[PDB]
């Protein structure tokens, strides 16, 4: 009602609406996961196709040679930011001649997505991020929020029904650290499944992979690709 | 009454969400791709016989390799076209490469959502553009047809309506579809497709067509070449 | 100009003579150029007097308003490091040479240089102007650590007091300001005041 | 090195202007016109420095023009001649200043024929007859001697043509030919070149 | 020289109750006359006149914008405007172009509005105002021209007389100047008329 | 800066088994005139890092300034990286390139040494973002006169041990010494090792002269 | 209404948006700062709302220079916002006056910028509060709080979120002016044990920080071992 | 009066071969009498297929490479493809001509594989004025180079001779042939030569000793 | 360089050598001095290689945004015009550009003369270069506007190969093209050695 068409407007309960409807835009996004072992970080993503006919959107974007992402939300926010980092990494390239840290990063993108959150007229970014990436503190799976907050993760799944895969996620935690990256695929793999209706399966059409580590600048797998990844599920 | 940068509590921007709505209110678009080339197809929507059919333009060249369709309020739609046609002349100049389909498309999609009113330029964009367009072109990974909302969302198709009669027609594209289709195939049922949905009786006049293949330009078919088509139909 | 400052246990002797030429006109011959900067903090100034000015002028509403903001005594190494910025910004508009002295609580006596060119160091003591060229070997030769205030305030006379024999642009009276935690002290030698050395004559 | 040249007469305004380009050694062009036409009865003659000869006049034609269109009638001669003037002036000391010399001939209804000279500068005087460029000197002293207020325009034709060939005489630059128009209440009218 | 480029000359001088202002008339470019019938003295009021020497593009500009503003004062406040005001209003033009003047230094000549006082006066190309009880002159020959006002003015001269002595300084003045005469115009300014003459003068 | 006013003369650097030596004497000359004598041209950035700097000696205090800051900067997110010695040799490339790029250059001749990760690095920057790396650098004067003596030795044995590399800099700001008329005899010596960055002095060259006696 | 704007006053002269902001902190699980013969000890109850994050995530505790550390409560993105311009400040000062900013001063500066936000339609009000603490031989222990209004105060014990009178009420049983930093952080843990209510939010890290004559006046984590030594001491103590 | 600019010294060179693209260069840094460094190569990689020579002012030929290094990778995020070594070519006459009053001074050369497969060299001036050339020489010692390439590669001058294809064999011999010819009479040609060969399979490396006075 | 073109009845011939040099220095002798602007307008290339290349490639991506959003071909006096436009504001700044803009439009063959001093001008024939000179004086002896399509490329090829002999900074080979109705096409390449043969012995 009065409280929730500005973003600089405090509710009564000391809460932003227009913050929490952006949230909004993520849950109903299409799930993704991210996850890390102690060498590699990963990211799987439900790529929807609009009708039977269409491509299916990309959910998985390079940033850098050590960082990619996968998207939850409004599109044309998850380029906007995704170009933001992209220049903030060649920036740190450009004038340091190294790959710029994974948290560092993050906190960038932090602050600049707080701006909006405070100013009239202005709006969050409708968008979540998994980030995955690996520097000289090893691999990492950070979360970004449209209220500007983000967390370090050791797995994490955003998006439509992404409560399943959280789940399956937690359960199967504390093996993650010593797998190989065949096996910490097939968990991302499985926790995403966790999210599809009883009848539906994963498929080369609608998974996307992306995968950074020691020995591997960040590459996406899609459509004939992920078939090695597929295989020898269940 | 509220902000042009609001969401509604289901995580919509309500500007986007009614732009979309305006995409209903124009004619039907249809774009198929196929192994030979891509076909777009449209539909004039005369008003009166005194207007000059020729003077309807929703599909337009963007570059020899890459067509644009169009439905939706048709004005918005010229800023659009024209960042594409320059878009695709500063990779040129730059490159000396043709620009893709993809990256076309992604240049026009930045645009949505650069809308709002307190952050920009004097006189800014207040709102989002009421369009929707088909890509349809030619480049080295072959023919490709792209769609575009106001969202700024882009995505490959295999082929794809919009517009008024967008539902309708997407189910008869769904039905007629195959990935070794012709493109001479693609044409007849485009046309087919459009003689359902149309309200009044399609003639050499009353729609345009263009295509795009590997062999030649981008070419918008001829009153004579239209009725030849329409013959079979 | 001949401007110097030298450190003791305790505080700061400042001195300068009293020159100030257009040319090899003399268009002040009493000038006071040990400008207060606060309470307890002085500069000498060499190079354009509307440069020095300006800049001093500056250094104390910015110190001012500082200490007030503060509640507290400012820094001698505060306000050197104000005249240092702004001797650095400008260093290619500004033709100045500043030396900083005063008393703080937590530091005591301190002398600051910044020469042209705007960089900044601490010294025991400190010269400058067109005049100091020619005392170098003089305060060389004659400079003892562990100087009391009565012995600083004449090994700057003397110093000054050569330096305007010899350089056509310093002379006229000595300006002379000792500094301590009880305050603040100045005095001019004039005349016969002035440290005399015999010319070598025959 | 260019040449123009203006005679006013009671009811008319002659002007010519040579019709080469050069360029270093050589000419690059030998039909090449120095005037503009603002509105049905003036012209505006310009040399000067390249690119800022055509960028100004072309700029001035314009405005002209569209002060027609604006107000569904012309400039007078004099009010155009101070408009030019006016820009020139204004750019003098910016910086995008014209480095062109000017004469603007024209014919009003009520004040009959007009003929001025400007400056780069941006000097503007009203004149029975004018000349730009190094010709002028070898030019203005016969326009001196030979003219007259009421001269017709059969005998300024004539008086044009001593200019002209003095030049050819005396002048060391090799100006052969050169185009002629003569403005009156009728209009502009393209009278032949006069040619070497 | 800027200021010799196109030559020229301007006086004014002070009579009983009338004053004069006098200019050549010459239009020319370093040494080519161009014209001989160039505008130097204008308006300003039915009783106050301006007279610029210097770059004739900068005379005709610096005229034009003070007659701009002289028109919007004169509307603003409802009466014309005073010879002093005048001067402090074209001092205040000329200043604004302290760092990339108007070459042209102008006099004034005029008779109060409502007492009739004469007024003269000349300024600098920044602006400097000096006003004077006898008379005033400005251009390239300002040398020859403060000869003969020296030796030929006198406090108090009637029109006629006023009339000849301005008119034998600015000749004679003129006539040992290369860039400047071609013609002498003259206007004396009374009370109840303006008088304007041209003179017989030499054309070399 | 368009001209340099205070100044200080050549810095040196030398790899070495385990680590980098840099020296620079502690002189700000005016012209001529050796004006401030006891001044460090030497700086500690980080634990593996160090620069020494000629030329203007406000515009290397403003370096120094600088650089002190975005190290502060850094240790206060105490996140797990720091600079390396590569990476503020880039910064500092683009730092100088940038300055000259707009007409302005700050004016010094910088050297770079640090230890990281098991490999020594040493660096040179000029005012015009002119960078490399070597085994051993010298500016000014250094170039000319301590340079050839620091390569004959490294020709005949490229891996130095940390005292052989401290000897090899003594006499060469020996050299300098006797050489470089803008030279003194108070001088630093920076070493950058595993255990971080130890500055020592003041310190002094023997010097010889028994040619003085050689002349007839 | 008049609730809408931080540029309106309601009729009694309240500012409501400001007051709304307040809300947020003490919505938020509890900060201390705790101001001892030789330093500040902070600590914060974080709660942790997924097991899926690493141990570490959404550190509530922040050097903003080498010698000031800062404790938050409230929404953590304005909270993370107003540590960079804590940062700003104090990196501005050293490089304009060539030292290191008084605590007090940074507190003044900062509470300022807060205070601007809490004017004007244009913005909202910060949703956090937050506590600087300091240490240095001549300026001795200092602990400041700063809240949406910006109203800043200095402290000898402090507590901001939502069992903040529960915390205070502990707080005031130390004799704090006597004792150790190394003492104090046990007391720390203790007193975000007995605030925490382990039945309405199950699982939290305690997060400790400290600065003091025992890190040489420089803000730091508490070490590892110390911390769990505190949670074991605290733990015990809940008996 | 501050100069932005100073002279470094290097020569570069680039071969297309039908198959092949040569990039050389000598290593030596210099500096008006003196010697920067002996170990500081002109060639820089771009990607698989393509290398650049750079030479003249090395504060620009630093910065330019660190430029050209970025755009590459903005043009593979935009586009989702690694540019060709055209492209690169094209783009690289951008931004030369983007400081055409203040230019880089660096003389550039491009060697890699067009997209058939095809050797291609790709020669620039400092502003961007640039072809496409079957060899090329620049820098220091460019005019000693070039006419004897004219000659051996171009058959230049030379009656009754077969004008065969150019096998990698006899482009390296020529190769290193020119630089130690160079190094006999260009001060600033010397310490070594540092060769990249670009092919199908990806760049291989080596490197000749030159004198070292 | 030499460059040069001509209007007559059966289109516009447009010639040029093929020399780059750095001082004395020749620094190429494949130089395209014609430019492919479009399939119906070539640009020529004298001066600066750089300022002449680069500028007319911005002129051919305008004219494919005209042909785009006009549906239909620039003018020449058009084209020229936004070329002319384009360099004004850079006069006084070191720009060193003369060319040809040759085409065929609604009022036939086109030629236009434009620098970057300013200069644009219409005409029958031009020559631009350092060997301009020599051009002219071959050119202007021959030159007619019914001269036959074989003898207009006699007269191009021979022109520029008489500057190529005089100038020293002209050389290479000689490049011809012919814009007629439908297009410009290229004529031929002829080394100027295998000329020297062919004109004497
Ligand atoms: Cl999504
Ligand atoms: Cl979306
Ligand atoms: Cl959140
Ligand atoms: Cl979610
Ligand atoms: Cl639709
Ligand atoms: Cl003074
Ligand atoms: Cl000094
Ligand atoms: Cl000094
Ligand atoms: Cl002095
Ligand atoms: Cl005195
Ligand atoms: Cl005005
Ligand atoms: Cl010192
Ligand atoms: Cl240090
Ligand atoms: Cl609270
Ligand atoms: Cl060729
Ligand atoms: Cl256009
Ligand atoms: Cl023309
Ligand atoms: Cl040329
Ligand atoms: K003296
Ligand atoms: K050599
Ligand atoms: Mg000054
Ligand atoms: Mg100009
Ligand atoms: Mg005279
Ligand atoms: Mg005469
Ligand atoms: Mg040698």
């Amino acid at each position: 009602n009065q409280y929730d068409n500005d973003v600089t407007v405090w509710s009564p309960q000391g809460r932003i609406h227009q913050i929490e409807y952006a949230m909004e835009a993520v849950k109903q996004g299409s799930a993704t996961v991210g996850l890390k072992s102690k060498t590699h970080a990963v990211l799987v993503a439900l790529k929807r196709a609009q009708s039977e006919l269409a491509a299916h959107q990309k959910k998985i974007l390079h940033v850098d040679n050590h960082i990619g992402i996968s998207i939850a939300g409004l599109t044309a926010d998850a380029r906007l930011l995704c170009n933001f980092m992209r220049q903030e990494c060649l920036d740190s390239r450009f004038v340091f001649d190294r790959p710029l840290p994974v948290s560092r990063l993050v906190s960038l993108i932090g602050s600049k997505t707080q701006i909006p959150t405070q100013r009239y007229g202005r709006r969050p970014y409708g968008v979540g991020l998994l980030i995955a990436g690996y520097d000289d503190m090893g691999p990492h799976i950070f979360q970004t929020c449209p209220s500007a907050n983000y967390f370090d993760c050791r797995a994490m799944s955003i998006g439509a029904r992404s409560q399943s895969a959280r789940t399956y996620l937690e359960r199967h935690m504390s093996e993650f650290m010593e797998c190989n990256l065949n096996e910490l695929v097939k968990h991302g793999l499985r926790a995403l499944r966790e999210t599809l209706p009883a009848e539906q399966d994963l498929t080369t059409k609608n998974v996307s992979i992306g995968i950074v580590g020691k020995d591997l600048e960040f590459t996406i797998y899609d459509d004939d690709d992920v078939s090695p990844f597929l295989e020898g599920l269940e | 009454d509220r902000g042009v940068n609001t969401f509604s509590p289901e995580g919509r921007l309500f500007q986007v969400e009614y732009a979309i709505e305006a995409i209903k209110l124009g004619s039907t678009a249809i774009g198929i791709q196929t192994s030979e080339g891509v076909c777009l197809a449209v539909e004039k929507r005369i008003t009166s016989p005194l207007m000059e059919p020729s003077s309807i333009e929703k599909i337009v060249e963007i570059d020899a390799h890459i067509g644009c369709a169009m439905s939706g309020l048709i004005a918005d739609a010229k800023t659009l076209i024209d960042k594409a046609r320059v878009e695709t002349q500063n990779h040129w100049f730059t490159y000396n490469e043709t620009m893709t389909v993809e990256s076309v498309t992604q240049a026009v999609s930045n645009l949505a959502l650069q809308f709002g009113e307190e952050d920009a330029d004097p006189g800014a964009m207040s709102r989002p553009f009421g369009v929707a367009l088909l890509f349809g072109g030619v480049d080295e990974k072959g023919p490709q047809l792209f769609h575009m909302d106001p969202s700024g969302t882009f995505v490959q198709c295999d082929a794809r309506a919009i517009g008024s009669a967008s539902e309708g027609a997407q189910s008869s594209l769904q039905e007629v579809y195959h990935k070794s289709m012709t493109l001479k195939e693609a044409i007849k049922s485009s046309l087919i497709i459009l003689k359902q949905v149309m309200e009044e009786k399609l003639n050499a006049t009353n729609i345009e067509l263009a295509t795009v293949q590997p062999g030649q330009n981008f070419h918008m078919f001829t009153k004579e070449e239209l009725e030849e088509v329409i013959k079979d139909i | 100009t001949t401007i110097m400052a030298v450190q003791f246990d305790g505080g700061v002797v400042l001195g300068a003579d009293s020159r100030t030429t257009t040319g090899s006109y003399i268009a002040n011959r009493v000038t006071d150029k040990l400008t207060p900067i606060h309470d307890r903090i002085f500069c000498c100034r060499s190079g354009s007097a509307a440069d020095t000015q300006a800049v001093a002028d500056a250094v104390t509403y910015q110190l001012g308003f500082h200490s007030i903001e503060l509640n507290e005594p400012p820094l001698v190494h505060t306000a050197a490091s104000l005249f240092k910025e702004m001797c650095y910004r400008y260093r290619e508009d500004l033709m100045a040479g500043i030396i900083i002295a005063g008393w703080d609580p937590q530091e005591g006596g301190q002398v600051y240089s910044v020469p042209m060119g705007g960089m900044m160091v601490r010294q025991s003591f400190a010269i400058g102007g067109s005049g100091s060229s020619y005392i170098y070997g003089y305060v060389d030769a004659t400079y003892r650590e562990g100087m009391t205030k009565e012995e600083c305030l004449q090994f700057t006379a003397n110093a000054l007091a050569l330096a305007m024999e010899r350089d056509g642009s310093s002379g006229g009276v000595i300006r002379l300001a000792a500094i301590a935690e009880s305050g603040v002290e100045r005095q001019v030698l004039l005349g016969d005041q002035i440290p005399k050395f015999a010319v070598a004559t025959l | 090195m260019e040449y123009l040249i203006g005679i006013q007469g009671p009811d008319y305004v002659l002007v010519a202007s040579d019709r080469v380009a050069a360029s270093n050694i050589v000419q690059m062009k030998d039909d090449h016109d120095k005037m503009f036409k603002m509105s049905e009865k003036i012209l505006l003659l310009c040399v000067g420095e390249a690119g800022d000869t055509v960028q100004f006049a072309e700029y001035i034609q314009k405005n002209v023009q569209l002060y027609k269109m604006r107000n569904g009638y012309e400039l007078s001669p004099t009010a155009a001649a101070n408009f030019t003037r006016r820009n020139l002036a204004d750019c003098l000391r910016s910086r995008t200043p014209y480095h062109v010399n000017l004469l603007l001939a024209g014919y009003d209804e009520h004040e009959g024929p007009a003929l001025y000279y400007m400056d780069y500068l941006a000097a503007l005087a009203k004149a029975p007859f004018a000349a730009h460029g190094y010709g002028a000197f070898l030019t203005l002293s016969i326009l001196d001697r030979y003219y007259t207020p009421t001269i017709s325009r059969e005998r300024a034709v004539e008086l044009l043509r001593k200019c002209l060939e003095e030049l050819q005489k005396r002048f060391i630059l090799n100006l052969p030919t050169f185009s002629v128009r003569i403005i009156d209440k009728n209009g502009i009218h393209d009278l032949d070149n006069i040619s070497f | 020289s800027i200021m010799s480029y196109n030559g020229g000359a301007v006086m004014a001088m002070k009579g009983k109750n009338c004053v004069a202002i006098a200019a050549d008339r010459r239009f020319g470019i370093q040494a080519q006359m161009v014209t001989t019938d160039f505008q130097k003295i204008f308006p300003m009021g039915d009783r106050l006149y301006i007279g610029l020497a210097g770059l004739a593009t900068d005379v005709q500009t610096v005229a034009q914008r003070l007659k701009f503003r002289l028109n919007l004062y004169e509307l603003k406040e409802g009466r014309q405007i005073k010879p002093y005001t005048l001067m402090s209003m074209v001092a205040n033009l000329l200043y604004e172009k302290r760092f990339g003047p108007y070459y042209t230094e102008p006099v004034i000549a005029g008779l109060d509005p409502k007492t009739f006082k004469p007024f003269i006066c000349s300024l600098d190309l920044i602006g400097c105002p000096m006003v004077t009880d006898d008379f005033v002159v400005s251009g390239t020959c300002a040398e020859q021209m403060y000869g003969m006002c020296e030796s030929l003015w006198e406090p108090n001269m009637d029109p006629d007389h006023l009339f000849e002595t301005i008119s034998q300084a600015m000749l004679n003045a003129v006539d040992r100047d290369a860039v400047s005469g071609m013609g002498v115009i003259v206007h004396i300014i009374e009370k109840d008329k303006i008088t304007t003459r041209t003179l017989k003068a030499r054309m070399d | 800066t368009q001209n340099p006013m205070v100044t200080g003369t050549s810095v040196l650097g030398v790899k070495f088994e385990g680590g980098v030596v840099i020296a620079a004497d502690m002189l700000g000359s005016y012209g001529s005139l050796a004006r401030f004598r006891n001044i460090s041209r030497i700086m500690r950035v980080n634990n593996s890092t160090m620069l020494g700097a000629s030329g203007d000696y406000a515009d290397f205090q403003y370096l120094k300034q600088v650089l002190g800051q975005m190290v502060i900067d850094e240790e206060l997110l105490g996140d797990g990286h720091s600079y390396s010695p590569r990476a503020i040799h880039s910064w500092l490339t683009r730092a100088m390139y940038s300055r000259r790029s707009k007409m302005n250059p700050l004016w010094n001749t910088m050297v770079i040494g640090g230890y990281a990760d098991g490999e020594s690095f040493l660096g040179y920057v000029d005012m015009l973002g002119v960078a490399y790396e070597a085994p051993s650098l010298a500016t000014g004067y250094g170039a000319y006169l301590a340079q050839p003596l620091l390569r004959e030795v490294l020709e005949k044995q490229p891996v130095l041990s940390q005292t052989e590399a401290r000897d090899l800099v003594e006499r060469c700001m020996r050299v300098l010494y006797y050489r470089d008329a803008r030279s003194y005899n108070r001088f630093q010596i920076a070493t950058v090792t595993e255990k971080g960055v130890e500055i020592e002095g003041p310190l002094s060259t023997e010097t010889n002269w028994d040619i003085a006696h050689m002349i007839s | 209404g008049y609730d809408l704007s931080a540029s309106t006053f309601s009729p009694d002269g309240r500012v409501f948006q400001v007051e709304y902001a307040m809300k947020a902190v003490e919505n938020s699980s509890t900060a201390i700062g705790i101001r001892c013969k030789d330093g500040v000890v902070f600590g914060v109850e974080k709660l942790v709302l997924s097991k899926l994050y690493e141990e570490g995530s959404n550190k509530r505790l922040f050097n903003v220079d080498r010698h000031v550390g800062m404790a938050v409560a409230g929404l953590l993105a304005d909270a993370r916002s107003l540590a960079d311009i804590a940062r700003e400040e104090a990196s501005n000062f050293r490089s304009n006056f060539g030292y290191n900013i008084p605590l007090k001063h940074l507190a003044d500066r900062v509470a300022m910028y807060v205070h601007a936000y809490t004017l004007y339609s244009a913005v909202r009000p910060f949703g956090c509060s937050f506590m600087l603490g300091s240490y240095s031989v001549n300026d001795g222990a200092q602990l400041y709080m700063i809240d949406p209004s910006g109203v800043s105060y200095g402290y000898w014990g402090c507590a901001i979120g939502k069992a903040r009178q529960a915390a205070k009420t502990e707080i005031e049983k130390l004799q704090m002016k006597e004792m150790t930093c190394r003492d104090i952080v046990k007391e720390v843990a203790k007193i975000i044990y007995i605030v925490h209510d382990e039945v309405k939010d199950k699982a939290f890290e305690l997060e400790l920080s400290w600065v003091g004559e025992l890190t040489n006046g420089r803000h730091e984590i508490v070490p590892k071992d110390i911390r769990e030594e505190a949670e074991k001491y605290a733990k015990e103590s809940l008996k | 009066r501050f100069s932005p600019y100073v002279f470094n010294g290097g020569t570069i060179l680039a071969i297309a071969g039908e198959d092949f693209a040569i990039v050389a260069s000598d290593t030596r840094l210099s500096e008006g009498f003196s010697i920067h460094t002996r170990d500081s190569p002109k060639c820089y990689k771009l990607t698989d297929k393509t290398v650049i020579g750079c030479s003249g002012f090395h504060g620009d030929c630093l910065t330019l490479t660190k430029i050209i290094e970025a755009r590459l990778k903005m043009y593979k995020h935009s586009n989702n493809k690694a540019m060709t070594t055209g492209a690169i070519a094209a783009m690289l006459s951008t931004i030369l001509y983007s400081r055409r009053f203040f230019p880089y001074y660096v003389y550039n050369i491009i060697g890699g594989l067009d997209e058939e497969g095809k050797g291609a060299v790709y020669s620039f001036d400092p502003v961007g004025s640039y072809q496409r050339d079957s060899f090329k020489a620049g820098g220091s010692a460019s005019a000693m180079l070039q006419p004897l390439l004219d000659n051996q590669v171009g058959f230049k001058n030379m009656q009754n001779v077969e004008h065969v294809p150019l096998s990698l064999d006899r482009a390296m011999r020529l190769v290193k042939d020119v630089f130690i010819s160079a190094a006999e009479r260009d001060v600033y040609t010397g310490d070594a030569l540092r060769i990249c060969i670009v092919t199908k399979e990806g760049i291989r490396e080596e490197t000749v000793s030159l004198r070292k006075d | 360089t030499t460059t040069l073109a001509f209007k007559f009845r059966h289109g516009v011939i447009v010639a040029a050598d093929s020399r780059a040099t750095a001082g004395a220095y020749i620094a190429s002798q494949t130089v395209k001095k014609v430019i492919e602007i479009n399939p119906y307008l070539l640009g020529t290339m004298a001066g600066g290689a750089a300022d002449c290349s680069f500028w007319e490639r911005l002129l051919a991506r305008q004219c494919r945004i005209y042909e785009l959003r006009n549906k239909e071909r620039i003018s020449v006096a058009a084209a020229s015009k936004l070329l002319a436009n384009m360099v004004y504001q850079y006069k006084g700044m070191g720009l060193s550009m003369g060319t040809m803009i040759c085409g065929w439009d609604k009022r036939g063959p086109g030629l236009y003369y434009v620098d970057s001093e300013g200069n644009r001008i219409s005409g029958a024939t031009f020559s631009v270069g350092s060997g301009s000179v020599y051009a002219y004086g071959v050119m202007d002896r021959g030159y007619s506007y019914d001269l036959e399509v074989e003898q207009a490329y006699d007269l191009a090829r021979r022109a520029i190969y008489q500057a190529t002999y005089r100038d020293a900074y002209s050389g290479g080979a000689v490049n011809l093209y012919h814009v007629r109705e439908d297009g410009w096409i290229r004529v031929s390449s002829d080394n100027v050695a295998d000329l020297h043969e062919k004109y004497s012995g």
